[PDB]
RNA sequence: UAUAUACAUAAAGACCAGGC
């Protein structure tokens, strides 16, 4: 849904690099060198922006329950 | 809904004893040690501390079951050295190379820093 | 408060024996079958423990010199059979003492205020004397605790 | 008595037993339960 | 018949990193030594989490997951706090825990993101990491929604639950460059080297050592950011030490029980 | 003071999907 805290694996926070990657991509960066950027050396950390898919922005396109 | 509580590896509940032990029939001079609610953690450093103590001729841990936390640590010594004395030599001696290293490793630090 | 023995059959009402010795006509829908309690105990005039089913003799009372086998008993009351009896099929009733041998807590939410679990906020499903069943609202489980470990929140 | 949520205007009504489901100033029918009042606490694990 | 003596070499020291060399040990003492780097380094972790409203788009206990993920500033109280079993007072006191808060609530059309910035604790010494590089992201938020939670933060370990963990991976090497022949290379010459090799780049191995014994333990601490690396270190060695000074008492209880 | 609140009800069948 939205980005974990605490890749699996290893246990570094890659919680608060999402929006800093997105960033990055829209710099006309390549996801080698976006991923360089944000310090990611190991490829367990590399794997969970990489693969990572964001429902949280398809989620909050419906109303909530409540105005 | 049978998943074991996290803390019960660690804590120990009423009556029972850390440690517990019981001579070893098969053998003259041989121990062997039960040691509740720890791993290959604590286990693992002392067998590899009586090896190194020449008077004795077997030391060797096991984990009986994963999911059951103990410890059963067999000890066989020479003749007129006792099998609870190899085993507390043992805890001493790591102590005085743990309380050394910690020395050493606060040392490096400050001679890291700015040196 | 009233229980009694039927002891007649009618086609719209029975006759009962009722548990003070007087018989009343009542239909057939205006009582309700108890629950027999077959293991019932209770003091008779010597402080021996009864039963269902044992032989007694009537010591004192209206019925005193008879002799009877106990059918039922209710709080202070014995019904009791002799077959001698011609009288509402063999059925009277008399005093025990006349006689010789011939939660709170559940439901609320409590928090466990010592030990391993402590800090958990639970609903007890069971109390006890002693160990109350706490269900646990952070994981699916219930654990049994001590009820001098739990707290009453609100 | 109780009050509910409606699932089109999301306006809070008070509406009691024993009577036929309709939000005011929508007509739409399906209500919701708001959510309790009780105390929830839970592990971060 | 006694302990040896080991020596520390500190190569590299950051604010995420510690690099240090233990030589003349063990194997099995320079091993407990990392173990003990991820499960018994204490750290404090959001424990207690109680949700007032939530209509957020995640549910209750998915937000209160990712709360106990947030590391926390413990680099010095976790020493005075004291576990919350051991701990005398009834529920939560200034000493076993710290209280944290939340509320937020979007009013602006814009899509809200609550940051660990958002976390706001009782004490100034423990916050959320970050704030000590963007910010953790609890969950985001629509226009109407609220999200008020409070949550109160413990002391523990790895042992316990992952989120206790005071480090990200803790990397161990020894005898880079073969040696010893713990492992044995089908086609030794297919295989990088390893950072630390001796070795020039024409020959694959070392040549077979046979009184040898592994020494040389390489170490690569990197902390998570709750504990600065170096003390990462600390107390591992004074919490395997206390390990091991409660088995020399509760055994000598027993020796002389027993007797 | 004594005594008491003791358990039963959710039918069955049909087709459909999956598991080893
Ligand atoms: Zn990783
Ligand atoms: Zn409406």
């Amino acid at each position: 849904m939205i980005i974990p805290v605490r890749c699996f694996t290893c246990g570094k926070i890659v919680g608060n690099k999402w929006e800093a990657y997105l960033g990055l991509l829209q710099a006309e960066y390549t996801e080698g060198d976006a991923l360089d950027a944000l310090g990611l050396k190991r490829y367990c950390c590399r794997r969970m922006l990489l693969a990572h898919v964001d429902l949280i922005e398809k989620l909050l396109n419906y109303a909530p329950l409540e105005k | 809904m049978n998943a074991p509580p996290a803390f019960e590896s660690f804590l120990l509940f009423e009556g029972e004893k850390k440690i517990t032990i019981n001579k070893d029939t098969k053998v003259p001079n041989a121990c062997l040690f039960t040691i509740n609610k720890e791993d290959h953690t604590l286990g693992n450093i002392i067998k590899s501390q009586l090896l190194k103590d020449p008077q004795v001729l077997f030391a060797g841990y096991k984990v009986p079951h994963p999911l059951e936390h103990k410890i059963i640590i067999r000890v066989q010594t020479t003749p007129d050295y006792s099998p609870q004395e190899a085993f507390t030599n043992a805890i001493t001696d790591l102590i005085s190379e743990l309380s050394l290293l910690e020395e050493r490793f606060r040392v490096a630090i400050k001679d890291k820093q700015e040196g | 408060q009233t229980v009694g023995v039927i002891v007649r059959l009618e086609r719209e009402t029975f006759q009962v024996l009722n548990m003070y010795g007087k018989v009343v006509t009542v239909r057939h829908q205006a009582v309700t079958r108890k629950k027999d309690n077959r293991f019932a105990v209770a003091l008779d005039s010597e402080q021996n423990n009864i039963h269902v089913k044992d032989i007694v003799k009537v010591i004192d009372g209206p019925h005193s010199g008879r002799e009877g086998e106990i059918r039922h008993l209710f709080r202070s009351f014995a019904f009791l059979h002799c077959k001698k009896l011609v009288e509402n099929g063999g059925m009277f009733v008399c005093k025990t003492r006349h006689l010789v041998l011939a939660n709170e807590l559940i439901g609320q939410t409590v928090r466990i205020s010592q030990g391993p679990y402590k800090g958990y906020i639970g609903v007890v499903k069971d109390a006890t004397e002693s160990t109350a069943r706490v269900e646990l609202h952070s994981t699916c489980q219930t654990i049994s605790v001590d009820r001098q470990r739990l707290t009453t929140v609100g | 008595p109780m009050i509910y949520i409606c699932g089109e205007c999301h306006t809070e009504n008070e509406i009691k037993s024993r009577d036929p489901i309709r939000c005011r100033e929508c007509g739409y029918r399906i209500m919701y339960k708001k959510r309790t009042k009780r105390l929830v606490v839970f592990d971060a694990r | 018949p006694y302990a040896n003596q080991p020596t520390v070499r500190i190569t590299e020291l950051t604010d995420e990193n510690v690099k240090f060399i233990i030589e003349n040990t063990d194997l099995a003492v320079a091993n407990s030594i990392r173990r003990v780097f991820i499960a018994e380094v204490p750290i404090i972790a959001i424990d207690w989490v109680q949700i007032d409203a939530n209509s957020s788009v995640l549910h209750d206990e998915f937000i209160a997951h990712r709360l106990g993920l947030i590391p926390l500033t413990s680099d010095d109280i976790v020493d005075k706090l004291q576990y919350s079993r051991d701990c005398t007072c009834e529920e939560f006191c200034p000493e076993c825990s710290v209280e944290f808060t939340l509320d937020v609530r979007c009013n602006e059309d814009q899509t809200r993101h609550v940051t660990s910035r958002d976390l706001i604790s009782n004490s100034p010494r423990v916050i959320p990491v970050t704030s000590r590089q963007d910010d953790i992201l609890i969950v985001k938020l629509r226009k109407g929604q609220e999200l008020r939670l409070r949550a109160y933060a413990k002391k523990g370990f790895g042992k316990e639950h992952a989120k206790w963990n005071p480090t990200a991976g803790v990397a161990f090497e020894y005898d880079p460059d073969n040696a010893l022949r713990h492992t044995v290379y089908p086609k030794p010459e297919e295989w990088p080297k390893s950072e630390y090799s001796e070795l020039d780049e024409d020959e694959s191995q070392a040549p077979y050592d046979p009184n040898g014994k592994p020494e040389r333990f390489y170490y690569n601490v990197e902390s998570c950011g709750s504990l600065r690396p170096e003390t990462i270190v600390l107390s591992a060695l004074s919490g395997l030490k206390k390990k091991l000074s409660d088995l020399q008492t509760q055994l000598s209880h027993e020796i002389q029980s027993d007797v």
